[PDB]
């Protein structure tokens, strides 16, 4: 969460920067050192994330958050046999 | 005119205790005259007469209890007609016009629309004296067919409608909006929007269960 | 002798109770907050209020199936005790809830249902998990009778499984807790008849060794029984009615018979006219899109020798079933199927998995509370 909370700050800068860099442009000339190189930095970031586009891959992507969940609620089950074992042999 | 007059004090009868004394019959069955007469309906006040006949057996009127059975065939698909089969012993069920009306009410509630315009009593008074009776039958029909069909052929609703005439068919079709359609059909609703399956289109799960399993 | 009597022995206490509480209870806030601020106990006030009602209910059922035309029960109950309970100001506790599920339960088995729209109006209370339980049995019963399958079904699923998070303890369930969870199971199978295929939401409620046993008997009363209708009628019958007691059998009374000759015609009709509809809907939608030789087997299917088929079909297809449309120029029926899904109930056991832990974890501390 502590580290969620330092990403959302720095996206939030970026979007600040990149809407100062714009208007660079738009006042009277600007944004040459941030051209295609800034250019190249934001197809990183979505080049990675979110990886391609297509029906196929959120599918498979929601798929695997439903075996994500179900490995978690199966988690849930042990710790609570667990906790059926511990409440017989604490009486 | 006359069923607003009694309703003002009918409504307090109907959740005094006023409901389980016989004395009230005589307005709540006038009540009921009034009802067929000027196609209103209150089923608080119907339920309470049938209740007040099924208690007390030596007060059921035959004519009063046809037409609240008739009442309760131009509310379909609604339960009055449960109610109506809950409240009445086969005896007082079996005796005319009663056994007559709950024959053409099941044709009705089994969709053999066909067999009640068959088996109808052309010539008996009381059928005629339902104001309203042959427009809400038919809008009844009308509804089961703006459900369920998609297109709908000519023939086939004239048929489900009691043989209505390409003129009366128009007072019935345009009555709906439906269109006219090719070779030589009656354009009902779309594909389309008789499907959108509210299952299977769903998984919006994760934001409550997320929540509920944040700690 | 003796079982009449304690009937009458009741209504002289019940009809005195009534004219104690008619009396003070508009006023009498010394009276009150004097058993307010005293006791350190307060279950008790509950288990009466749901104990009266069980045995007037119980008392009233004899005194029907004896007295069977024209006698006082219905109207002095209705008139007297329950307008004048359901009338008054609720006791500050869920005591106004108590009184209306008493109403309730009276006014079910008048069967003079209607009046729900009014009484859920009324009861914005927070529902505290027997008063959830009680509305919910009540709303079950009141779904069937106006016939919605699909509610109905829910409803009586939440109170079967039980998981209500009912935290009872001090005998409130009470003496036919087995019975109430039959009940409830009876008509749960009733419904799963009409909607299944559709559920896939039947292993919350109704475990394995039952959802088998009920299986084998609507696939067999879809295909050819009789029996399993007969059987089915008569533990349903006995169950939706809720009467509570009998009587005792012999010659020469004829009276709970007229009772009894009632109740069976009145569910009959209804049943009967569902069933044909539930066998109706049990063939397969094997394929969306039939032309004219799919069609023709269909109505082999349905009905042969002749002479009506297509007559027939139109009535059965439009009594809910098949919602189409249709082409005279190309010959073919077009419908949709219907569908429905799984992995649902895994997100409430989740949840009810991780409070079965905790009421585990503070019974044991409130244990180890006095080893300290």
């Amino acid at each position: 969460s502590d580290l969620q909370q330092v990403g959302g700050a720095s996206a939030r800068i970026q979007d600040a920067l990149s809407t100062v860099l714009q208007y660079a442009e738009d006042v009277l000339s600007g944004k040459v050192s941030a051209d295609n190189t800034v250019g190249r930095f934001l197809m990183s970031l979505v080049n990675q994330v979110p990886k391609i586009v297509p029906d196929d891959f959120e599918t498979m992507l929601n798929s695997n958050i439903n075996d994500l969940l179900m490995v978690t609620y199966l988690a849930n089950l042990t710790q609570s046999q667990i906790a059926l074992n511990e409440k017989l042999v604490n009486l | 005119a006359m069923f607003e007059q009694m309703r003002a004090n009918v409504g307090k009868l109907l959740k005094g205790i006023d409901r389980y004394n016989p004395e009230n019959l005589a307005t709540l069955e006038r009540y009921v005259e009034t009802q067929a007469k000027e196609n209103a309906y209150d089923l608080e006040a119907n339920l309470a007469v049938l209740k007040l006949y099924q208690f007390n057996p030596a007060f059921f009127q035959t004519t009063v209890t046809a037409q609240i059975l008739l009442k309760a065939l131009t509310n379909l698909p609604h339960t009055d007609f449960t109610l109506c089969k809950c409240m009445i012993d086969q005896a007082h069920q079996e005796e005319r016009p009663i056994r007559q009306i709950l024959y053409l009410g099941d044709l009705l509630e089994t969709c053999h629309f066909q067999a009640f315009w068959q088996a109808l009593d052309e010539n008996m008074d009381l059928l005629e004296g339902i104001t309203g009776f042959e427009d809400s039958v038919r809008k009844f029909i009308c509804h089961v067919v703006g459900i369920t069909y998609q297109h709908i052929d000519r023939w086939l609703l004239a048929e489900m409608l009691g043989d209505l005439t390409d003129s009366q068919l128009k007072m019935w079709m345009s009555k709906y909006g439906w269109s006219a359609d090719e070779s030589g059909q009656i354009f009902i609703c779309s594909q389309e929007e008789s499907i959108k399956p509210k299952n299977i289109v769903e998984k919006i799960d994760f934001d409550s269960v997320s929540s509920i399993m944040a700690s | 002798q003796w079982l009449w009597d304690i009937i009458d022995e009741f209504i002289y206490q019940f009809q005195s109770f009534s004219q104690y509480r008619c009396k003070t209870a508009k006023k009498s806030e010394e009276e009150i907050d004097f058993l307010r601020s005293n006791p350190k106990i307060w279950n008790v006030h509950s288990v009466l209020n749901v104990l009266h009602s069980l045995v007037d209910k119980s008392n009233i059922n004899r005194q029907l199936e004896v007295y069977t035309s024209g006698g006082d029960p219905e109207s002095v109950a209705g008139e007297y005790g329950r307008h004048s309970l359901y009338k008054m100001l609720g006791y500050f506790s869920l005591v106004g809830l108590l009184r209306l599920h008493s109403l309730l339960g009276d006014y079910y088995q008048a069967i003079k249902v209607l009046e729900n729209i009014e009484l859920n109006k009324k009861s914005m209370y927070s529902r505290v998990p027997e008063c959830q339980v009680t509305t919910y049995y009540y709303v079950g019963f009141a779904y069937l009778m106006m016939r919605r399958y699909q509610d109905a079904i829910r409803v009586f699923a939440n109170i079967l499984l039980y998981i209500q998070r009912t935290k009872s303890m001090f005998q409130r369930t009470t003496y036919k807790y087995e019975m109430i969870n039959k009940q409830n199971e009876q008509m749960h199978a009733l419904l799963a008849i009409a909607l299944t295929m559709y559920p896939m939401r039947i292993d919350e409620s109704i475990h394995l060794q039952l959802r088998e046993k009920y299986g084998d008997k609507m696939l067999r009363m879809q295909k050819g029984d009789p029996q399993v209708y007969e059987e089915l009628f008569s533990y349903s019958c006995p169950k939706f009615l809720s009467p509570v007691v009998p009587n005792y059998d012999s010659v020469h009374p004829n009276y709970h018979k007229e009772p009894f000759l009632q109740q069976l015609k009145v569910f009959s009709d209804e049943v009967q006219q569902q069933a044909q509809l539930s066998t109706i809907r049990s063939f397969l939608k094997l394929y969306t899109t039939m032309p004219v030789a799919k069609l023709a087997g269909f109505l082999d299917l349905t009905e042969q020798e002749f002479r009506i088929q297509l007559l027939v079909f139109k009535h059965k297809m439009k009594n809910l079933v098949w919602t189409s449309g249709i082409s005279a120029l190309d010959g073919e029926f077009q419908s949709a199927s219907e569908v429905d899904f799984y992995i649902d109930k895994d997100m409430i056991h989740i949840a009810d998995t991780k409070v079965a832990r905790r009421y585990g974890d503070f019974f044991i501390r409130q244990i180890h509370k006095f080893e300290e």
